[PDB]
RNA sequence: CGGAAGGGAUAACCGCUGAAAGCAUCUAAGCGGGAAGCCCGCCCCAAGAUGAGGCCUCCCACGGCGUCAAGCCGGUAAGGAC
RNA sequence: GGGGAGGUUUGGCACCUCGAUGUCGGCUCGUCGCAUCCUGGGGCUGAAGAAGGUCCCAAGGGUUGGGCUGUUCGCCCAUUAA
RNA sequence: CCGAGCGCGGGAACAACCGAGACCGCCAGCUAAGGCCCCCAAGUCUGGGCUAAGUGGUAAAGGAUGUGGCGCCGCGAAGACAGCCAGGCUGGUCGAGUGGCGCCGCGCCGAAAAUGA
């Protein structure tokens, strides 16, 4: 159940055999496993990789007593990658062979208070003939005396984006073990410089 | 019910013979007995449901007996041109009009023979189980009704 | 002027569910929950025993229930219907079938719910042994 | 990039064995197959789940009134806020 | 000839509303029902196959763009799995 | 009867259905309708049956080897019905009941609707 943390670094395309390939580049620095979660102590199994190199200064926390309790140069972030227990002390791009399909998780760019038109690809009014103050409005939201209420979940405008977005099943292209790069099929959430986590898919 | 090894119990009955060993879940409120080299089953009343339950056990048993006696088996014809079947190890492959030969691995307690590519005998200690796998085979290609083709038993052709 | 209880220590109990008709069982568990077998009963107060049940998963139930009986659970939304048949219940978390039926014979207020909290259910046994436990029937 | 796969339980329906009712029957005891649907599985939210869960880790006694009891006032710890 | 279900039509009644419950069609946003148009599963067929017919099961999702009319509806054009 | 008893009890809730005509007070008693497993006061009361549909938890013409109870007609130990062997009812073998009608009780199907049951 491989997995590694990374940062959307950027993307460009590259040429394979004889066709262009849109790739996004994740840098997936050597993640120091920092705790492991057993079926006995924790009740479920997984593994806590750290990520960015941290100033032993800003780690003044009780956090020291964690890194210390596993002798790991203090990282910046650390998330668990459920149901996957490795070896050594660190996970690296090497879990990924080119052609393996991965699911990358990310955090969608944040659009703030979003129009129903942008948030739901709603139709909205007519630029022309009729009224002019409902141009981008959702229009009707209900019925009459029955129900005589709005349904929960009704699509309405408001803070949208900047949320946990997993885009399943992209193809790993050439992984640069050297500079710690991981090449993929482009479609990966959040802005450049964002934390992301890559994993094995569900194809079969 | 002779030459055998019938052994009562609360809700079930152990039936042993050369062939094998069968656990035969019987009603608890029935009374299976063991007269001589044979077996009885007597009923606690004459209520509609005790009768139903009665015969059903008095057969469910007999079957378990003969089941470790001569044992059980069924016969499968495989008519129609192309249609045939090679036995392979334990499980039997069989090509039958499909674009894919069907490999049918054998349930435990079962074993089937292919005397001829056109015939298939299913042997096992257990009626119910035999009967199933039997039909379970006929199923791969039920008998057409516009021409003799596919698996039959040894009963009329639908015509 | 009618007697009125002062504070008291809560009696506990232990029950074995195996073989019990689920409802017939709930009824009692209920009547225990309200301090209602005690003769110094007081409505407004909640001096009920602390009924503890075990071997829930084994609860007998008459007729076709298991298959036939459906548990409605209305989420907030369009088509939040959610019908759950009696079996799926026991098959996954089964304590509920019992819980989901004492809550039912308990009255409705804040007290009712104070009470539902006294009742403690496991399919087991192996309840957190602690002290009291005077088995019943 | 996605709709799946897959596991499980079922619908009509197809059956294995079998009485009642010597036969016959899918059923009444029992069992197998069987849906884009049900439950799972994937994605997201989520412990105000007041039934407030778990793990790892860091800080740690009293300095004065209330006679047992709940507290009250202060400078602090980790740590947090401005 | 007979018995029903539904409460989408046309009505009957005149029960709330005449110190006001804005009307048809469209748009926008839908969500439910199933008596299912498609897709899935099936029975019979006067089912060779292919295509169909009739009935059963199944709401999960889907259910196009134009011409004419304020139209709903309907006709028509070009498609469609529908 | 409500109106004027939208005062009280029952009926989930509900002017007129069931009970009953509220002068005031009571931390007394009997009852009424309706009830006595829990929410909910009082029987998990006693005895005899019926029903396996959640019927009860409230739909028809019509349909059906549901189930139990009763009544009548037909063949049967001179061998019947059921199958199994032979022939086109006959025979045997088996060996005790079998076929049809009719009436009552409870039930089954007929039974599709729109916010969550
Ligand atoms: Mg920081
Ligand atoms: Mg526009
Ligand atoms: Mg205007
Ligand atoms: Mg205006
Ligand atoms: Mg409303
Ligand atoms: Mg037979
Ligand atoms: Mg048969
Ligand atoms: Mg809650
Ligand atoms: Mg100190
Ligand atoms: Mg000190
Ligand atoms: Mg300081
Ligand atoms: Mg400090
Ligand atoms: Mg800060
Ligand atoms: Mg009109
Ligand atoms: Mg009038
Ligand atoms: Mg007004
Ligand atoms: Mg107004
Ligand atoms: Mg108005
Ligand atoms: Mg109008
Ligand atoms: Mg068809
Ligand atoms: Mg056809
Ligand atoms: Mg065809
Ligand atoms: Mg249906
Ligand atoms: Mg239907
Ligand atoms: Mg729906
Ligand atoms: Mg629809
Ligand atoms: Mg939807
Ligand atoms: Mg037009
Ligand atoms: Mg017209
Ligand atoms: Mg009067
Ligand atoms: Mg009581
Ligand atoms: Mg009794
Ligand atoms: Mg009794
Ligand atoms: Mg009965
Ligand atoms: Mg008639
Ligand atoms: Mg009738
Ligand atoms: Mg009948
Ligand atoms: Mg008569």
């Amino acid at each position: 159940m491989k997995g590694i943390l990374g940062v959307k670094v950027g993307m460009t395309r590259i040429f394979r055999d004889d066709r262009a390939v849109p790739v996004t580049v994740i840098l997936a620095g050597p993640c120091p496993v920092v705790q492991r979660r057993t079926p006995e102590k924790d009740g479920y199994t997984a593994v806590q990789l750290g990520f960015l190199p941290q100033n032993p200064k800003r780690v003044n926390r009780p956090l020291k007593g964690h890194f210390a309790k596993a002798g790991v140069e203090p990282v910046r972030i650390l998330r668990e990658i459920r149901d996957f227990n490795p070896e050594g002390d660190t996970v690296t791009v090497e879990i990924f062979k080119p052609g393996e399909r991965v699911d990358v998780t990310g955090t969608s760019k944040g659009r703030g208070f979003a129009g129903v038109m942008k948030r739901w690809n709603f139709a909205g009014g007519p630029d022309s003939h009729g009224a002019h103050k409902i141009h981008r409005h959702p229009g009707s939201i209900g019925n009459r005396k029955t129900p005589g209420r709005v349904y929960k979940g009704k699509k309405m405008a408001g803070h949208y984006g900047a949320e946990r977005v997993t885009v399943m099943n992209l193809e790993v292209v050439d992984v640069i073990p050297e500079e710690n790069l991981l090449l993929v099929k482009g479609a990966v959430p959040g802005p450049n410089g964002g934390l992301v986590i890559v994993r094995e898919t569900k194809k079969a | 019910p002779k030459g055998v090894s019938v052994e009562v119990a609360p809700g079930r009955v152990k039936v042993k013979g050369p062939k094998g060993e069968l656990e035969v879940p019987v009603s608890p409120e029935m009374r299976v007995v063991v007269e001589e080299g044979v077996v009885r089953v007597e009923r606690p009343s004459d209520e509609r449901r005790h009768k139903s339950l009665h015969g059903l056990t008095r057969t469910l048993i007999a079957n378990a007996v003969k089941g470790v006696s001569e044992g059980y088996s069924k016969e499968l014809l495989i008519k129609g041109i192309g249609y045939r079947a090679r036995l392979v190890g334990r499980a039997l492959e069989l090509t039958v009009g499909f674009s894919h030969p069907v490999v049918v691995e054998p349930p435990e307690g079962i074993t089937f023979e292919v005397p001829e590519p056109t015939r298939v005998r299913v042997s096992g200690i257990d009626k119910q189980k035999v009967g199933q796998v039997a039909a379970n085979i006929r199923a791969i290609r039920k008998p057409s009704a516009y021409h003799e083709k596919g698996i039959y038993y040894a009963g009329e052709p639908v015509r | 002027k009618t007697y009125v209880p002062k504070q008291v220590e809560p009696r506990w109990v232990l029950i074995d569910a195996e073989g019990k008709t689920l409802g017939r069982l709930a009824t009692k568990i209920a009547t225990l929950l309200r301090g209602k077998h005690r003769p110094d009963w007081t409505p407004n107060v909640a001096m009920g025993d602390f009924v503890v049940v075990v071997n829930a998963d084994k609860i007998r139930v008459t007729g076709k229930k298991l298959e036939q009986k459906i548990y409605t659970r209305y989420s907030g939304y369009p088509g939040g219907l959610k019908k759950i048949p009696l079996e799926k219940m026991l098959a996954t978390h089964p304590e509920r079938v019992l819980e989901h039926a004492v809550k039912g014979m308990l009255p409705k207020g804040p007290l009712g719910r104070r009470l539902f909290k006294r009742l403690k259910v496991y399919a087991g046994p192996d309840h957190p042994h602690q002290a009291q436990r005077p088995e019943k029937l």
